[PDB]
This record gives structure tokens, sequence and C-alpha cells, in this order.
RNA sequence: GUGUGUCUGGGUGGUGG
């Protein structure tokens, strides 16, 4: 999940920043641009504290801008299959369970769960709650769940989680 | 019968041909002048490569198509829905916008119609 | 197309080195601290602090010395870095639970040795 | 003399007498797009398609057709921003 | 010459197909004739005069 | 009946020693396909047709709803059963379950906003659904009304729309504004509406309840005639010359002189009409 | 545009594979209906499929959501009932056919042989040359494999006759069958790339159809669409005849006519064969005719093309100008424009130029803002629009001192087009110093001249540093 | 080791003047005291005489390598 | 209390430098 992986980004820089603080402007622009991406594969980015090198500044012909190819190790936000991660829940719907990992809005289907857990709509907080309160799946509690699927829709990072395995949660 | 008033002509930006997007022909149709082959030869003789590039590509028929990086075929681009698909090699990510003359796109499309695959790559 | 049970990764993601939940917690804390030490920066995004407090809730350790020590001990055996970080963030109560958690572990490590290292990391837990 | 010499050398640099025709110029490995620009465009392009010939885009003619800055006079080099020299600015 | 053609199918029941003077040319209209062509439709000729 | 199987749909095998193998359709044929799909790490080629096979999309992908109540919606389904299929869609937050017959990868897309159309010469509207088969446009009273491209009589938007409020603010086309009161007011909005007393609030989110609202503008807060006339130049160097004005501005005008081929630009103070 | 912009380092050529064409075409199931429309509704699967491109102005595509300018058109395909020889690759088809075995479908000379390996090693590196020597040495009779003697292949128009010396008409099905089972290594040593040019791909089992951009319409129709209509009509007739009639002679005649139609779609200059002559009394203009001519596509639109920002008027003498100066009429200067980038240095001057408007000559025409939008000054916009800010671009008219390239045809030598400085003058002729009449070979007996206004400051600077009249008084010839 | 000529060609000068003019046009900071000249091209020529153009020229050798030369490192044609 | 569609495609002939 948290991989210290090199990431390549291209900086298009206006000539107004061709001053004594040119490279500082390059770094600031990279920090402002790269953060918060919701592309299908790479997703959210954590690379403020790390830079490998800044490539040479190639002046594009016919355009005032300049290309600064910057290499740097980065932390990616990508989906995967067949592994289980510590998770904390968010607001839960009636039949579908919404859990959250970082900013990623994970989802869980109803009948995929083992029968020791069932929804109780008569409960005051609408959330996945067991009758005996053995494990309560509600907002802001520690749980465990696996992820197998990947999802993209108009560059909105999405995924579906599963909890077919038992014994997971406060473990 | 020849006067200057029947021969003076100027054009900045106006109508274009339908098939290729280059400017039209003639001053009756307000078409602009042909930067012919020998003009290109004279401009490379100058070495004014930027002026030649502007005249041929930029001043006549600028265009840009999205092309897949794996196979050099132009990819479907839906810019407003912000998705770019190279349907044919199962690619949705390795898509690159490439600036070319409209006549070059036209030529490559007829070559594709002739079963030739003008696979263009940035590699 | 990616699968964890066979421990198959893409070409790019394979060569990367995985870092623990406490490691990203420490790096996020350092990034936030130097953000407080920054030269008049703009307001940060919700995604950053959301991930930061999620890592804070997932945290099991707080001192860097123990992190360095556990990183030193966990590379001794041929335990892949993804399942290494998974075990560090999870830390179940027995070897069978780890085996049922990550299905790649099954066969690679015996139950006795796996229970030994699990008990060791549980004793080192503070 | 330079232009005469350059003509003679160009048409005798391949050992045989390279006639300035369809028959000499289009037999060299200059690239499919330059040859198609010169003469018998369809024949050259179909032969290239059959033989998988690739154009490395090193000539002026190919880049001209593709609209890219030619390797000619003002395009035979790159310009790099001297970031250190920009530190003297104000 | 003001000429409009009807459309097969509001604000825009017709399409304007008027003929305009040539863009670079000016002058004084000096002779306008209206007559009928070979097959009976209306047919006009307009002579424009330009002192050079 | 008909066998309407679409490429991009996944199938599952029931019989044989090749049970529960899912592969992506790569070609389509009439009734007998003998397809060679890409199963999960299968080193053997299977040629089996689509007659017995059933349309089940794979794990975690996105599908589209063609028929049913969610007509034209993109759904994401994770369920392996014969008569129970569950989705979380984007148009609908309240969770209902849709039948697999109305699930395929058709090109109906309900992910969309703000497109301007005209219903009256003065009154305009904001569309909510962007589809080729149902053009549903909102109306300020809190309903949804269907329209069509040929029934709308499109008029070019005039960019002189300056909506104004009672808090003495100043706002124009493509501006963000707020309101002190409202259930889901107080968010980012793009204002492009041609009127003075009402202004629509814009959201690109879910369009059922929490993506549209409007209230009266009392509560909003911040953040030519001379063409063709025959004129006589009664002043200046060109005095007495006769012409017809072609281009007339507030200050100057362009005059088509009758006596010469030149068309001069003269101030309107030196122009006297006939 | 969220995709990374980049140049083209190389262009690989090849032959589109039939399966690649099938999975590339937007027309799933192929084009089956010759009719272009149904009661005015553009018929899907016809020759004006809305998925292929954009039907009309202010219309949107279906494959993409681009408009007429945005959409670069998308391809369709026709699945052919029977294959046909691609007339373009015909000679290549004969050469590969004679190189390989008719029955064994193997190379007539085995690649495993050490002496033959040495022979091809002398020629490794060049595909066409390797194929040429392979053809030259086979020009053998018997294969190793089966010892059946190969036939002699001959062409009569479009069909192929295989003469054993039973002369049979070699159908394209048989050629496709032969080429299908040739190995990739055999293909490589044969002189064809197996990745890009497999032997079975020249025979046309799937015919691509271009987008509507290649074959536009007004309600006139491009002749390319007419040929496509003929091809698909013949193809549907062939499909029905195979399904129902199944008579060999009518099948053969229909296949011959199908070959003729696809060939005439590609090349309409076959000797002996009839011209694809339309009902209008006009011969066709095929794809080969589109590409080959001087007025065609390469020489007519790629190498040299019509340009904007150009002027032409007769030239008259003017001894008062300098050699590097050129007289320019007021109307010509007022018509074309040079896009000036707004700076705080010239904000006041450019604001005045904007205020003066396009009506008065020393004014402007457009204002390209920082967002890429341009506003016309002929439409008299509100002064809030006319407020200039730094970074905007103002298309002021051509003022004095502007650098122009001044060209006279025929453009013989380097001095035939030269940089000149603009001086505004009353009357309607360009003016030249009498000294520059010699490099241009220009007289003043009605000579016209072509002016070119470089649009970017980079182009202006390079013309100023390279092509000005003083800089090129001395010629290298 | 740089083996290309220390002189700066007319093509190098034309290109560097053009791009420096384009940069000064969109408000890149100047590198010379301005007497008051307005158009970017004359200002760029002034920087050229001052040898204060902050652009590295990468001359591409036919063997595929290159040689980076600063404008200050080269010698003016005039 | 506004605003873009400008009959294409061939052929023939004459003409200017
Ligand atoms: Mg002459
Ligand atoms: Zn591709
Ligand atoms: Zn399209
Ligand atoms: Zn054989």
């Amino acid at each position: 999940m948290f991989y210290h992986i090199s990431l390549e980004h291209e900086i298009l820089l206006h000539p107004r920043y061709f001053g004594p603080n040119l490279l500082n402007t390059v770094k600031q622009k990279l920090f402002t641009e790269v953060e918060g991406t919701c592309t299908g594969k790479y997703g959210f980015v954590i690379a403020v504290t790390t830079i490998d090198n800044i490539g040479a500044g190639v002046i594009q012909p016919g355009r005032g801008f300049v290309l600064y190819p910057v290499k740097y190790k980065a932390i990616v936000f990508r989906p995967f299959k067949g592994e289980v991660v510590d998770a904390v829940v968010t607001q839960v719907n009636k039949v579908g369970l919404f859990t959250e990992i970082g900013p990623m809005s994970c989802f869980i289907s109803r009948h995929s769960i083992p029968s020791e857990m069932e929804f109780d709509p008569n409960s005051n907080p609408p959330c996945y709650k067991t009758m005996d309160e053995d494990i309560v799946i509600q907002q802001d509690d520690e749980i465990r769940l696996k992820i197998v699927g990947t999802r993209v829709d108009k560059n909105d990072i999405f995924a579906i989680g599963s909890l077919m395995d038992d014994y997971l949660g406060l473990v | 019968k020849h006067m200057v008033d029947d021969k003076i002509h100027s054009r900045a930006r106006g109508p274009i041909q339908i098939l290729n997007r280059q400017p039209m022909e003639g001053r009756s149709r307000d078409g602009g002048l042909r930067f012919g082959e020998m003009e290109r030869d004279c401009q490379i003789a100058h070495g004014a490569a930027q002026f030649l590039r502007e005249r041929l590509f930029e001043a006549s028929d600028p265009y840009q198509v999205h092309v897949c990086n794996l196979c050099g075929i132009m990819a479907i681009a839906n810019t407003r829905t912000h998705t770019y698909e190279c349907r044919g090699c199962r690619n949705k990510t390795q898509i690159s916008l490439v600036r070319m003359p409209y006549a070059c796109k036209l030529l490559f499309q007829e070559l594709m119609s002739m079963s030739i695959a003008p696979r263009m790559m940035s590699v | 197309e990616e699968d964890a049970s066979q421990l198959i990764f893409p070409k790019e993601f394979e060569t990367a080195e995985t870092l623990l939940n406490s490691e990203v917690h420490m790096l996020l804390e350092h990034r936030k601290q130097q953000n407080e030490s920054a030269e008049d920066e703009q307001e940060l995004s919700e995604v950053f602090m959301k991930t930061l407090n999620y890592t804070a809730r997932f945290s099991r350790f707080k001192n860097r010395e123990t992190i360095a020590s556990v990183r030193s001990l966990l590379l001794q055996k041929k335990l892949h870095k993804f399942e290494l970080a998974c075990l560090a963030n999870l830390c179940p109560e027995t070897a069978e639970e780890s085996k049922a958690l990550i299905p790649s572990l099954e066969g690679r490590f015996e139950d006795e040795e796996l229970q030994q290292i699990l008990d060791d990391i549980q004793t080192k837990r503070s | 003399y330079r232009h005469l010499a350059l003509l003679c050398d160009t048409m005798t640099c391949r050992g045989h007498l390279m006639a300035i025709t369809r028959h000499g110029v289009n037999r060299q490995d200059t690239g499919p797009l330059m040859k198609c620009s010169f003469e018998e465009t369809v024949d050259v392009l179909m032969e290239a398609a059959a033989h998988g010939e690739s154009d490395p885009m090193k000539g002026v003619s190919e880049n001209i057709m593709l609209g890219q800055l030619a390797p000619a006079g003002t395009g035979c080099f790159d310009l790099l921003l001297d970031a250190e020299k920009c530190k003297y600015g104000m | 010459i003001g000429k409009t053609v009807t459309l097969p199918e509001r604000r825009y029941t017709k399409r304007d197909c008027s003929t305009f003077l040539r863009t670079s040319e000016t002058g004084i209209v000096d002779q306008v004739m209206v007559t009928l062509n070979q097959e009976g439709y209306k047919f006009c000729k307009i002579r424009v005069r330009s002192v050079r | 009946r008909e066998h309407n199987f679409q490429p991009g749909d996944n199938v599952e095998v029931c019989e044989g020693e090749l049970i529960n193998l899912q592969g992506k359709i790569l070609s389509v044929d009439g009734n007998k396909i003998t397809i060679m799909p890409k199963h999960e790490d299968l080193k053997d080629m299977l040629e089996f047709p689509a007659q017995e096979l059933r349309k089940y999309f794979k794990m975690g992908d996105h599908v589209k709803v063609i028929a049913g109540r969610f007509e034209g919606d993109t759904g994401l389904i994770v369920r392996v059963e014969e008569n129970f299929v569950i989705l979380f869609s984007d148009l609908t937050m309240h969770e209902l379950k849709v039948l697999p017959r109305d699930l395929q990868l058709c090109s109906e897309t309900a992910s969309g906003w703000g497109e301007l159309v005209q219903l009256d010469p003065q009154t305009v509207g904001v569309i909510v659904r962007l589809e080729r088969e149902t053009f549903q446009v909102l109306n300020m009273y809190g309903k949804v009304v269907t329209v069509r491209h040929q029934a709308v009589t499109r008029k070019k938007d005039n960019r002189f729309a300056v909506a104004l409020d009672s808090e003495q603010n100043n706002i124009h086309v493509k501006d963000i504004v707020k309101v002190i009161d409202g259930p889901h007011s107080g968010r980012e909005g793009e204002i492009r509406h041609l009127f003075r007393s009402f202004a629509f609030l814009h959201c690109k989110k879910l369009v059922e309840n929490g993506g549209m609202f409007v209230c009266k503008t009392r509560h909003l807060v911040l953040a030519n005639e001379l063409i063709g006339q025959t004129v006589r130049i009664s002043q200046g160097p060109y005095k007495g010359y006769i012409g017809v004005v072609k281009d007339a501005t507030e200050s100057t005008a362009r005059v088509e002189l009758h006596s010469t081929c030149q068309t001069i630009s003269v101030d309107r103070q030196r122009l006297t009409t006939v | 545009s969220a995709c990374p912009l980049r140049t083209i380092k190389r262009v690989q050529f090849g032959v589109l594979s039939p399966d690649e064409l099938k999975r590339m075409s937007v027309t799933e199931g192929g084009i089956k209906y010759p009719e272009t429309t149904e009661g005015g509704r553009p018929k899907l699967g016809g020759l004006m499929d809305p998925r292929q491109g954009v039907i009309e102005r202010t219309g949107r595509c279906q494959t993409c959501a681009g408009n007429m300018t945005e959409c670069p058109g998308h391809f369709g395909h026709i699945e052919l009932a029977k294959p046909v020889f691609h007339v373009g690759f015909l000679v290549k088809t004969m050469k590969v056919l004679r190189c390989v075995c008719f029955f064994c479908s193997k190379l007539l000379v085995d690649s495993n042989n050490p002496k033959i390996k040495d022979i091809l090693a002398k020629s490794k590196g060049q595909p066409k040359k390797r194929l040429t020597h392979v053809y030259d040495l086979c020009k053998k009779n018997i294969c190793g494999g089966c010892g059946r003697y190969q036939p002699r292949i001959r062409r009569s128009g479009l069909e192929l006759y295989a003469e054993w010396k039973k002369k049979i008409l070699l159908s394209p099905e048989r050629v496709h069958e032969i080429f299908k089972r040739i190995s990739d290594e055999e293909c490589f040593v044969l002189g064809m790339e197996p990745r890009y040019a497999r032997p079975e791909w020249m025979i046309v089992t799937v015919l691509p159809v271009p987008p509507l951009s290649v074959r536009p319409a007004v309600r006139n129709q491009d002749d390319l669409t007419h040929k496509l209509a003929d091809i698909v009509k013949i193809n549907n007739q062939l499909r029905r005849n195979e399904q129902n009639g199944a008579a060999a002679h009518v099948i053969a005649e229909d296949v011959k006519l199908l070959q003729f139609h696809v060939a005439t779609m590609v090349d309409n200059e076959l000797p002996g064969l009839p011209r694809a002559m339309q009902k209008s009394g006009r011969p066709l203009k095929s794809l080969k005719q589109r590409l080959k001519g001087k007025e065609g596509r390469v020489r007519g639109n790629l190498m040299g093309k019509r340009v904007d920002f150009s002027a032409r008027t007769v030239i008259t003498p003017d001894p008062n100008l300098s050699i590097d100066q050129v007289g320019v009429p007021r109307s010509i200067a007022a018509n074309m424009t040079f896009a000036e980038i707004v700076t705080p240095f010239n904000i006041d001057r450019l604001q005045e130029l904007v205020r003066r408007g396009n009506s008065q000559y020393p004014g402007a025409k457009y204002i390209i803002r920082d967002n890429g939008d341009r506003i016309d000054l002929r439409f008299h916009p509100k002064p809030s629009d006319l407020h200039l800010q730094t970074g905007y671009k103002v298309e002021r008219h051509m003022c004095d001192g502007d650098i122009v390239i001044f060209n006279r045809q025929p453009t013989l030598h380097k001095m035939s087009m030269m940089g000149h400085r603009v001086r505004i003058l009353p009357w309607s002729t360009f003016r030249l110093n009498l000294s520059v009449t010699t490099p241009y070979n220009a007289d003043f007996d009605g000579d016209e001249m072509n002016l070119h206004l470089p649009q970017s400051l980079e182009t202006r600077a390079e013309i100023q540093e390279l092509a000005m009249v003083p800089r090129m008084i001395v010629t290298p010839q | 080791k740089r083996i290309t000529t220390p002189y700066m060609t007319k093509y190098e000068r034309a290109r560097v003047l053009g791009t420096r003019a384009l940069q000064i046009a969109m408000c890149a900071p100047v590198m010379v005291e301005l007497e008051g000249e307005t158009d970017p091209l004359l200002i760029a020529m002034k920087e050229l005489k001052a040898r204060k153009i902050p652009i590295i020229i990468r001359r591409y050798l036919p063997d595929g390598s290159y040689e980076d030369w600063g404008v200050d490192e080269l010698i003016i044609s005039d």
C-alpha cells in the first residue's frame, strides 16, 4: 500500500518565474499540482518531503513555457486484491456499508458477510450493528476488512471492499 | 483592363476548405496565398525553420489529435467527459496529444483507409 | 490482474520498498511540522489531514527507536515487504490468524516459526 | 565551386551513380515520408507498409509534413534555461 | 438581389439565399432588368457601374 | 425471445470440469460463437458458446442500467446470485436493488450539468440530466420536466446577464455566490442566468435532493438606429458629402460615401441625417 | 486536454490487421446498408454513421462528444463475404507467392541451410533488399518437404492464374490460406516484419471505411462514399447469393465485380480495366488520385499549402524608401494583424489601440485573453471586455517598422523572398526601392508580389536576424 | 570535453533572440538595466550585447551526444 | 433585455508576371 516508489511529473512553468527563486517556484508548483489527484491508477499522492532531482529546463519552441521533468520517490494510492487492511468506518447506508481508508470511500455489500452479523434498522444509529454488540460496525471505530476490487468512474477513485472472512475487526 | 484595385488582396483569417482545413483559394472567395513548394525550399535555404513551421503548420491548419502510446493509432478522446480511450488495444491511459497539420491527419486517415497503418509514436 | 496470494506485482510496484503505518505516520508528522515551519504556504487539502488522522488511529507505536528495531528484525527472514507492513499494521494473536489473513504466507513459513516471530513482535509491542 | 562539389558528392556518395530521378533518389534509405514527398508517393508508402519501414524523422521533409520544427537552421539545437544565470535577476 | 428559399419544415420558416456584391468591389447600380428565362421563371440582371 | 448479449459483459460456466471460470467477451456472433475468452490464469483454450452462459459482470467493475427504474444510470455491482444483485449508483443515494436484465455496458451515462437552454425569450433553465434519450430539465418550483432538442428552439445566450441582489453586491456571468439561508445553500455555484429577481444555485452532486435549490434574490450575499440612414457630412474636411452609415458606434460612425469608393469613419457629431 | 503533449520521434509503417481493424472500427457488426439515410435520419450502419463522425455543423459526435472541429473522425469497417486482392500490394503478393511454396507454404529455399544462411546474412539488415535477393535466387521449382513442383503465377488484370508448366484461377481464398500458415521466422527472413506486416494481411478480408472528414458532404455526396455504396451493395448481394443462390458462376462474377470495386476505390488508374465511371459523365477520384497528384494531398497540402496573414498587390517603384523598406497600402495593413502580447511596458499603448477599434486603421482586431478566448472588436463589445490586463494578446494592425517576408514567384534562389520593413503609404501598390528589383527579378509592368506577416515574435526575430535585405546583399551562389 | 566551435552561429543568435524576446514579452525579469526601450526584441539584443541572456544552448552532435554552451560562453557574431 | 449559415466537386477556355 505505502510504497516508496519513484514518480515522474512534468512541470510547465511560466516565464514570469524565471527569477532568482526559479527552482523554489518549481518545487512549490510541484507541491501544489501533484497533491490530491483522483486519477484511476495512481490516485492520492504523498511526496512533499522527498525529491530526487530536477531535470534540465527545456524551452519549448514557439511557447514561452519551460519543461522541468522532476524525478522523486512518492507514496501512491492504488487499489489491490487479496489483502486485508486496518480500516475505520464512515456514515453507513441501510443495506450497503460505507467504510473509509484515508480519503478513499470503500464499500461493502450486505449478503457477502457471514450470518453472525446482520443489519438492525430498528437501532437508533443506522449502521451495521450486531444484536449482541460483539463487534459494532459504526462511524469511527477500528475494524479490519479485505479488498479485491477496483473501480473508476469519470476520474473518481473508487473501490469495493469485502468481509467474507470472519474474526476480523479489533485484532 | 488590369488595375491594382482588381488585384489587391489581403487575408488574416477567414474561410477554409471543407476537406482540408487550409484556407480557401482566390481573392474572390477571400482565400489567401499559397506558400508553395519553392517557398519552403527558399525558407529552408534561409534556415528559418521556425518561420517555416509557423507558415506551414501554424498559419495554415493547426490541429491536435490524441494518439495511443502503445500503437500509433489516433485514440478516441472525449475531453468534456475527460476520458481518452484507444479502443482497439484495450488502452485508456497511454494517450498523448500530438500537434499536427490537419492535412497530415487527413493523409494518415486515407493511408489507414488503404490498409496502411501509419503508427506514429513519441518513443 | 494484480494478485497478492502469488505475490505478483507490476514491474513498477515490485521494486519499491514498503514502509509501515508507523513510518507513514512519522513522515506525515514531519511533513506537517515543516508545513508549520513553511514559508507562508496556502491552506492544505482535506485528503492530507484525513489520511493523517487515519494513520494516527491505526498507529500502534509512537517511538522511532522501536520502529528502527522492528524494521531491523523483520528483514532477517525472507518475508516480503507488503506482507511485512500488513503484519506490522495488523499484528494478530496467533500464527494461524496471520496465515488466514494473507493467503501468500501459507506454505512459505512453518506455523511454529511464524508463531515465534508473532509472539516476539507482540512482546516488543508497547 | 562549393555547390557543384556538393551536388557531385551527394550523387556519388553511395558508390554507384545516384541519378537525380525517381530511380536514384528513391532507392536510398532516406525514409518513406521524404521519398513520398518527392515522387511516386503511393508506391513508396505501399512498399513501406509491406516492408514495415520506419521513418526515424531525422530529415527536414518528414518534420515539415508532421508540422514539427525541422532539424534545419534554427532547429538544429535545443535551448535550455540557465537556472544559475537566472539567479542574477531582479 | 434579395432571394429567400423556403425550408421543407416559427422564427425561421425560410432560408436566405440572397446574392451579394463582390467583397472587394464597389459601385453605383445603374441598370436593373427583370424578365423571364426560357422555362418561365423570373430572371433578373443587375449592372453595377464603377468609375475608375 | 432474443439473445441480446453485449461485448464487455462477462459470463460464467456451469457444467463440465471447467466450473466457475469468468472471462471477458472479445467477439460477438449470432447464436453459436465458440468464443475464446480470457479466463483467470487458464492455459487451455475453451470454445464454448453463449446459449447456456449467463451474463454476470466480474468483481468490482462498473456497469450501466438500460431499462427499469434507474434508466440510463451507471451502477457498480458486487454480488454472485441468480435473482439478487446489489449496486451503489451515483444518481441515487437511497439504496435499491436492480435486476441483472437491466445491467450491461450500454452507452447511457447519467454522470451529469449547467448546460443552458431557452424555453422562453426571457426565462431560461438549467438542465440536470445529460442523455441522448431523455433531456430532463429542472424547474425552480422543485420538479423535473422532460424536453427534447428539437422541442427546445435553441437561442444563443446573451452574455449581458447581470443578476443582482439586495445585499448591494455586484456579480456577473461565471461567478460564485452564497445565500444566508437554505438547506443546501452556501456552496459553490456558477451563475449564468438571464434575469434580475431569481438566480439558480448550482451543484454537480447527486441531483435528487442535495444538488439543487433556489430562493428569491433578497437574501443573496457576495462570494444600431443609424445603420442604413442616409447622412450628410455637415462639418469637417468632408463637408457636403452624402453617404449611408454602415457601422455606427456611440461616438463614431462609418459612412459609405456615394461620390467615391472610399468608406470613411467620421464622428457622429459631423453627421446630419436626411 | 489532460493528455501529455509531445512530438513524434518516429512513424512506423505497416499493414492493418483484419482483427485489429475489427476491434478498431466504431461500427460494431460492420457496415451493412448502402443507403446513407432513412427519411433524413442518419442511419446507423450506413455510410454516414453518426458514430463515425459529425453529421452537420453544430452537431456532436457519438463515439466522442466532439464537435465538427474537435472530432478527428472515427473509422468503420466492412466485413467482406469473400476476400479480394489488394490491388496496391498486388506485385508484392505475386513476389511473396512465387517465393513461397504453393502446397507446403514454406520458403522455396530452406532457411536452416548454412550456405543459404550465409547468403541471407550478407543481406540481413534491409527487408526490401532481402526480399529482392530471395526472389532473385528462387527465380527453384521443387521444395525439406513435399516434392510437388510449384506453378507459374500470372496476372490478367486483377485475377491470378496459377499455371503448372491445369491453369486455375487462383482465388484470394487460396492465397489467404497459403499465407496464413507461414511461420513468423520464415516471414522475417523472407523480408517482411511479422509484427507489422503478416503475409495474410494484404488479402482484404475486412475493408476499412474512412470517417466523414475524409469524405465530406455539403446534399451532395463524395465519390468515395459512392464507391463504398457500390462495394457494400455488391457485398450484400454476394452474401445473399452464397446463402441462397450458391451458383458458382454468379458467385465468381460477383467476386470479380467486388474485386473491381475495391480496386477502383483504391486505384482508379488500372490499364485495360474499365474506369470507375460515374453516372454523371465524370470519372472517379480514388484514394491514389487523392495522394499522387501535384495538386494532390502530399505536394498539394503537406509540402506547400495556402496560408493566412498574406497579401498580394502590384508593385511600383519608390526611390525614397530604403532597400530594406517596403511600401504597404492602408487597406492591406488594416486587414492583417500581428498578435502582440500585453506587457506593463505597452499596456497604455495597446489599450489605446483596442479603444481605436478595427474601423480606424491604427487599431486592433482581436483580444486574445489569457484563457484562450478571443473577442472580436467588430462586434463593439462592452468596455468591461475591452479592459486589457497583462498576459493578454492584442491583434493590432500592422504598424510601421513591422517585419514582413516579401516573396515573388517563381521563388528561384535565396533572395527571392526577403525580410522587409513596413512603411505605410497612401495608394494601393506595394513599393520597392529600385535596387531590390534585381534580386527579385522584379519589374514594374504589372508584377505582383506576395507579402507574408510573421505572427510570432520568435519568427519575427529570426526573419530580422536572417532574412533582411541588408543581411543578404551578397549571395553565396 | 567540448569540441564544437566557440563562435555562435547566426541560427543560434536568431533562435536565442526570438526565445529571449518571447520570454521578456510575458514578463520574465530582465537581465540588463533598461534605458527605456519597450519592444522585447531590442531589449533582448541589449542582453545579447551584455552577454546576460540566461539560456543554455544544447548543440546536438551527429553521434547523438550533445554539448551545452551558455550564451555567456559563446562569442558574438558581430 | 442582441449576435455566423456564407453551394461544394470536376472540367474547359482566356489572361498577368
Ligand atoms: Mg517573368
Ligand atoms: Zn493503442
Ligand atoms: Zn467523434
Ligand atoms: Zn513446399
